[PDB]
């Protein structure tokens, strides 16, 4: 709560400027499904960096999705009807044909490492008996390692 | 011209060597990095970056996160991050061949890159099987191999970023295509039409063609004028002749398939605006301020260069070289042939040329000097209004302070009787004088300057910071100096223990000694303790005394003065400080003076201040005054009493009091101080025991006694000054002050432009870049408004300052504070007490030609009056032409005006001013010729009704010699120094008087009063100089206006 | 003796331009206190009173409690509240326009006040629609509009 | 502001006690004015008026 | 408002008045588990208050 | 004092076209005098310019 207020104070959503950076309304609004096909944006995805909460901004470049746009020939080779200039997606994994240990699993031990580290600071402010705390840190080793 | 430069690949040449690649990356475990990696850290920010040949390398994300970055950043340790990175770039290898041949080049870019994905891709996976594959002889040839022995046509390499801890997602992707021929660049860049938003370069580094791609449309603005950014500099060397190695001469994007935005911002990119002098609005947020300059060029502004803008906003697609720009590939392609560039061309000569503008980007409010005269016919113009100052931005105090120094906080200035009769017949006439003056008190125009400003109001802000200094620090005091009890007074409650004579010792551990308490009737009397003790002798260095000898204060009062007084002496064996007042408080005696019989009071030096009351009649208030001086004669030896209303009377009667009862009579001289509220015409008169007979002993003309009867009753009222917020164009009426506002950056040469009419000084500012509002300050002074409203003719100079706009007016950040009365010393305020009698004169008498001034700057021109009457000036050294054009009516002659009496022709109504005398150039010292070129002066005049002023400079004696205050206007040896020149010769008054009582006819000596001081004061609002108001007084008297008026 | 005198709102002459209310309040950020505030702490006492542009403003119950002085006072370190009351100085706007015209001033008193009841209120929440009402270019009619524009 | 704005007190005990903080304070703008100077504490009078008291 | 006001203002109530009660978990030194106990009823009844 | 003069010329340095008006009386003991705007003009109007300053 104490870098929340300067976080929520910048703006809730913003807007894109005609050629330029983004534009943060100072009003503070609940997001509603009404807006996502119009104009605005979630600014707790807006990654320009703050001045303050750095926190904050650091679980969100935690969100960062792992893909490449794979621009596909063999569909437009066949003749196929598309309706953008020029065809285009965006699948959400790689190969790791020949690493010795899978890439993709590595990158979400990182998230578990930190995330982790979160979770403890909460057992200093309630100050949990250890075994409590001790039996949650414990089931993130599960949940990490069924991942692989 | 046609600029030289060197082009050659910057990329290609930071490959490292193959069979010495192991070192550059691993092998770097023996140094210990340093100097390299750059690491400055803004305070949450900071920015670590490792360059050659570390820059240019993506992260895997298996090594990024395990061995550092992410934890280190999360608190830096200068000792940290040295060892820390060294600890990551141990664990780092390339799957690299070692070679024998020494023409091979290891390929970095492409290698380093199949590592970071774990070869997972096919690109990556080739490159472990044989990893020879990345050793190339020739550029090109490298990424060749990569594409046969896959059969795929283009290899993506996403972006690395510089910063290591901005962890977000890329921007742009960058994509190698497969070519080798000419013919097939035509076909990758036609087919590369119609594809969402690409953009391509003028040339390429490795000679393989390589595209941009960009995710969304809004992060294609930001990259595309952070390249024509870079471009506009390249030109500038190059414009100019230099040597430049920036490869591929034209640094500008091409935007092949594109949106609109991109279109409106290449156009304006490809002809380098005049803009630089930037102005602009450059530094942010730039893609903005860029784009409304690309609408500029557009609807204006001008004729072809719109023709042009527009010949490329339709267009868009071909590179707009400059003639030379072109020929720098033309020297470089028969260097090499076989080398890749952008086919479409264009080439235009027509730029072509026009105004130059200027700006400046930093700190500080830029001051003005506005003329009277220009290039511009002004009729009828608007009133340009202003509105609101605010409270954070500028602030208005009626004040004002002033800053000086250490000793000259305390100056006395000592004063000589001149007369040794007090005629029966004037003694009565004298009376009748202070009678009269004492029932309607002194001008109430007067007063609001008196009980205003105060000496210790203005003086005692410094002396407490002064102390601040002395809070854990200082030097070598040295005992008794004016910095030893100064800072022993003002600066400290307690006591100053002195160690070794010079040295302050210690600190104040914790107590604060809280800042020795002054108040205001103590810093009067700190002022004339080491006046006495000067007066005592002349020697410099004592202010402490030969002990067992006991000074006694007389007031006033139950207060200080007495406390800081004694423990300055503290030190020094025994010393009594007794006080005595009619309002004094244990430990001071109280008692009513006159004091009673008996009580035996005994004193080496008395000082005596007694006030006490209001109200009564001259009867009663003559009784109490001559009482309190009889009852401190005869309680010292070396006594000073002050006494109020010196009127020659009053004061005259004094020494008539005391002479006649005293064997031997008595020596007197009164004085004046500084630290005494600048005219408050109350002066001190000073009492010693002869030596014999005193020569002259009354006070005859009684001049510095003539400072308080000069003041006079009721008339008009208050005057004073005010803001205004309102211009209008030649139109006078304007009560004396100043106007401060604000207006808009597009009318604020119309502003200036107007001002000239009213004053010369001038502030302007700009809050920040991007607001458009620059606030005015501008000083209404009458020395101007003389120039401005003669005739019609309105005129000025509003081109010149037209080229300010927009940037050029300054920029300023935080609070400034404009005072309401300004500073200014004597010497140009002496000459405004100069003027102010002699506007008097001429503006009364009946008829006039012209009003004659000889030598000068031109300035004094004030008191032409009226502002109509012909102004001639004749004086060899000033400028000329436009201000007499422009039908001000005025006229210089330059020749060295010689009166030598051998051709003179003044004639009619012929008013003369002659301020100089001192010489014909800077400087002059010739006093026979000061008496007889004074003596042809006014020899051969029969010219009818005529009139001239001339002025001078005698005394010597009382104002210098025994006044010891040498500030500005001090005196060696008989010569005055008054600001510089080369001091000249004193004046026998009694001479230059009886010397002209038989040639001329007319001659009165009229000494500028205060009146005169108000008035001046008044218009141009601006204080007297405290310690410069005690040397104006006595300086002032001894300057006689001689006006020879006659036939 | 008629005394002389100038009469002038000082109140009025406080309130900052509105495109230039940006600066005065989050734009704080740069520079770091120090002068302005004023605290002086005589010993079980204290005064940490701030200034213009700062006095004769009221605390929103929420950023009152959350940001700083309830705990700080517990204890006071010189560096602590310089570094502390940075902190919430950050974290503080006025829903604003940013006008072009020279000859006008933001309303602080009426504005700031609105703000720190969340606009619960009818006066606050006029302000919420239309944060443009707030720009007067002559004192009297600044007020004068929010009674037109609600009946009361 | 060109609007008049009047002071509504909680309790009687607590009206005396600011009644009497700007009845101070115009006792020492009449001494500069009294004696001629320059003043600007805008209003002329400080001084309360108690009108439902 | 997003979050009620009225609410918001208990928070600073319990915030407080909470840190009061450890200073007896201290003189008397209870078990962990009794001073969180206590801890964790305060976090109950103030979310019912919202 | 250390004062200067200049045709780009801003606050604290006093910013004036030279050569300067008539009025405001420029004084001191040692000048140091660097002027060179500007490029691009006749001999005539170059000569005139530099003899003047």
């Amino acid at each position: 709560p104490v870098e929340y207020g300067i976080f929520i104070q910048r703006g809730a959503t913003y807007t894109i400027n005609a050629a330029g950076e983004f534009e943060f309304s100072g009003r503070n609004e609940k997001w509603d499904q009404s807006l996502y096909l119009s104009e605005h944006f979630p600014a707790l995805f807006s990654d320009v960096p703050l001045a303050g909460a750095n926190t904050i901004i650091a679980i969100m470049r935690l969100f960062t999705p792992q893909g490449f746009l794979r621009t596909d020939d063999l569909a437009i080779a066949a003749n196929f009807p598309r309706a953008s200039r020029n065809p285009q997606t965006y699948i959400p994994y790689t190969n790791q044909r020949g690493t010795v240990t899978n890439e993709f699993a590595s990158r979400f031990r990182t998230i578990v490492a930190t995330l982790a580290n979160v979770v403890n600071e909460r057992a200093v402010q309630d100050d949990m008996q250890k075994a409590t705390r001790s039996c949650t840190k414990q089931w993130l080793r599960h949940l990490e390692t069924q991942f692989d | 011209w046609h600029y030289t430069s060197i082009n050659n690949d910057t990329r290609v040449a930071l490959d490292p060597k193959p069979n010495q690649i192991r070192t550059i990356t691993k092998p770097n475990t023996v140094p210990q990095l340093g100097t390299d990696y750059l690491y400055t850290f803004n305070s949450r920010s900071h920015t670590l970056r490792l360059l050659g040949p570390f820059q240019y390398f993506n992260f895997s994300e298996t090594d990024r996160g395990h061995p550092l970055f992410r934890l280190p950043l999360k608190y830096i340790p200068a000792d940290e991050l040295i060892d820390n990175l060294h600890s990551w770039m141990r664990s780092v290898h390339l799957l690299h061949v070692r070679s024998e041949d020494n023409t091979l080049r290891y390929n970095w870019m492409l290698g380093v890159y199949a590592r970071s994905t774990n070869y997972t891709t096919p690109v990556g996976q080739l490159v472990v099987n044989a990893p020879a594959i990345l050793n190339y002889s020739n550029p090109q040839d490298a990424f060749n191999s990569v594409f046969v022995a896959l059969g795929i046509d283009y290899i993506d390499i996403p972006i690395t970023n510089s910063n290591i801890f901005d962890d977000s997602s890329t921007p742009y992707n960058v994509r190698i295509w497969h070519a080798p021929t000419m013919t097939e660049v035509n076909h990758i860049l036609a087919l590369m039409r119609k594809s969402t938003l690409v953009s391509t370069h003028s040339s390429w580094h490795w000679n393989v063609l390589h595209t941009f791609h960009y995710r969304s449309e809004s992060d294609m603005i930001d990259h595309f004028a952070a390249k024509i950014l870079e471009d506009w500099r390249q030109k500038e060397k190059l414009d100019k002749g230099a040597l430049v190695e920036a490869d591929r001469v034209i640094q500008r994007l091409i935007p092949l398939s594109s949106s609109t935005y991109v279109q409106r911002l290449a156009a304006i990119g490809a002809l380098y605006p005049n803009e630089f002098t930037e102005n602009v609005l450059d530094l942010s947020r730039l893609s903005t301020a860029l784009l409304q300059l690309s609408d500029t060029y557009y609807q204006h502004a001008n004729d072809q260069l719109r023709r042009l803008y527009r010949r490329m906003y339709n267009d868009s697609r071909t590179l707009y070289m400059t003639q030379r720009h072109q020929e720098l590939l033309l020297a470089q392609i028969t260097a090499d042939p076989n080398i890749l560039l952008y086919p479409y061309t264009y080439i235009f000569t027509t730029i072509p040329t026009s105004m130059n503008y200027i700006s400046n980007t930093g700190q500080g409010r830029i001051k003005h000097s506005l003329t009277v005269t220009g290039a511009t016919e002004h009729d009828t113009v608007a009133d340009i209004v202003l509105g609101q100052t605010g409270e954070d931005v500028i602030t208005i105090s009626m004040v004002e302070p002033m800053s000086i120094a250490v000793e000259d906080m305390y100056g006395y200035v000592l004063d000589t009787p001149t007369r040794d009769i007090w005629p029966a017949d004037e003694q009565i006439e004298q009376k009748g004088d202070a009678v009269a003056l004492y029932d309607t008190k002194t001008s109430r125009a007067l007063g609001m300057f008196n009980n205003t400003v105060r000496i210790d109001d203005l003086l005692s802000p410094l002396l407490s910071l002064v102390y601040r200094t002395y809070i854990k620090g200082d030097t070598m005091t040295m005992t008794q100096g004016s910095l030893d009890h100064l800072t022993l007074c003002a600066a400290v409650d307690s006591d100053i223990t002195f160690v070794g004579n010079r040295m302050i010792a210690p600190l104040p551990e914790g107590y604060i000694p809280k800042p020795m308490h002054r108040n205001n009737s103590t810093m009067k009397m700190l002022s004339l303790y080491v006046a006495l003790k000067k007066l005592e002798n002349f020697a410099t260095n004592s202010y402490l005394m030969a002990p067992d000898t006991s000074i006694i204060l007389l007031g006033a009062e139950r207060e200080p003065a007495v406390n800081i007084l004694r423990r300055f002496n503290r030190n020094v064996s025994n010393v009594r400080i007794i006080g005595m007042g009619d309002r004094a408080v244990e430990p001071n005696i109280r008692v009513r003076v006159p004091f009673p019989i008996d009580k035996n009071i005994s004193a080496d030096f008395i000082i005596c201040d007694i006030n006490s009351y209001e109200d009564q009649s001259f009867e009663s208030m003559f009784s109490e005054t001559i009482s309190v001086v009889t009852t401190c004669a005869s309680a010292a030896t070396r006594a000073l009493v002050k006494i109020n209303h010196p009127s020659e009377y009053m004061i005259n009667s004094v020494i008539e009091r005391l002479s006649q009862l005293g064997g031997v009579f008595y020596h007197t001289a009164l004085l004046k101080t500084a630290s005494q509220n600048p005219y408050s015409y109350e002066t001190y008169i000073y009492i010693t025991p002869i030596a014999a007979a005193v020569r002259f002993p009354f006070y005859s003309n009684s001049a510095m006694i003539n400072r308080y009867m000069t003041a006079v009753a009721d008339d008009e009222m208050p005057i004073i000054p005010s803001i205004h917020t309102v211009i209008k164009g030649h139109s006078n009426t304007y009560s004396p002050g100043l106007f401060c506002g604000c207006v808009d950056v597009q009318s604020a040469p119309l502003a200036l432009s107007q001002l000239k009419s009213y004053c010369s000084e001038a502030t302007t500012w700009r809050v920040d870049s991007d607001d458009n509002l620059v606030n005015i300050i501008a000083r209404i002074d009458p020395a101007r408004i003389a120039l401005e409203f003669r005739t019609r003719s309105n005129t000025s100079a509003y081109h010149e300052y037209q080229r300010y706009v927009p940037n050029g007016l300054g920029f300023k950040v935080r609070k400034t504070r404009e005072f309401r009365y300004m500073h200014r010393e004597v010497t140009f305020i002496h000459k405004l007490m100069m003027y102010a009698l002699i506007r008097e004169q001429i503006s009364l008498t009946e008829n006039m030609t012209q009003v004659v001034s000889i030598g000068g700057r031109n300035l004094a021109d004030i008191s032409v009056v009226p502002l109509n009457m012909k102004y001639v000036v004749i004086d060899p050294a000033t400028r000329i032409e436009t201000l007499t054009q422009e039908k001000k009516n005025i006229e210089v002659q330059s020749r060295p005006f010689q009166f030598d009496a051998a051709n003179m022709d003044l004639e009619n109504n012929s008013i003369y001013l002659f301020i100089a005398v001192i010489m014909n150039e800077p400087n002059g010292a010739a006093t026979p010729a000061r008496m007889q070129m004074d003596k042809i002066r006014n020899v051969a005049t029969a010219m009818l009704t005529r009139t001239n002023c001339v002025a001078y400079i005698s005394f010597y004696e009382a104002g210098i010699i025994t006044r010891l205050d040498q500030s500005t206007a001090h005196k060696t040896i008989g010569r005055l120094k008054v600001a510089n020149y080369v001091p000249v010769d004193t004046l026998v008054e009694a001479d230059v008087t009886l010397m002209l009582r038989d040639i001329g006819i007319t001659h009165e000596i009229i000494r500028p009063s205060t009146p005169e001081l108000i008035d001046a004061c008044s218009n141009y609002g601006i204080r007297l100089g405290s310690t410069g108001g005690a040397v104006l007084d006595v300086f002032n008297h001894y300057s006689p206006v001689i006006k020879l008026v006659r036939s």
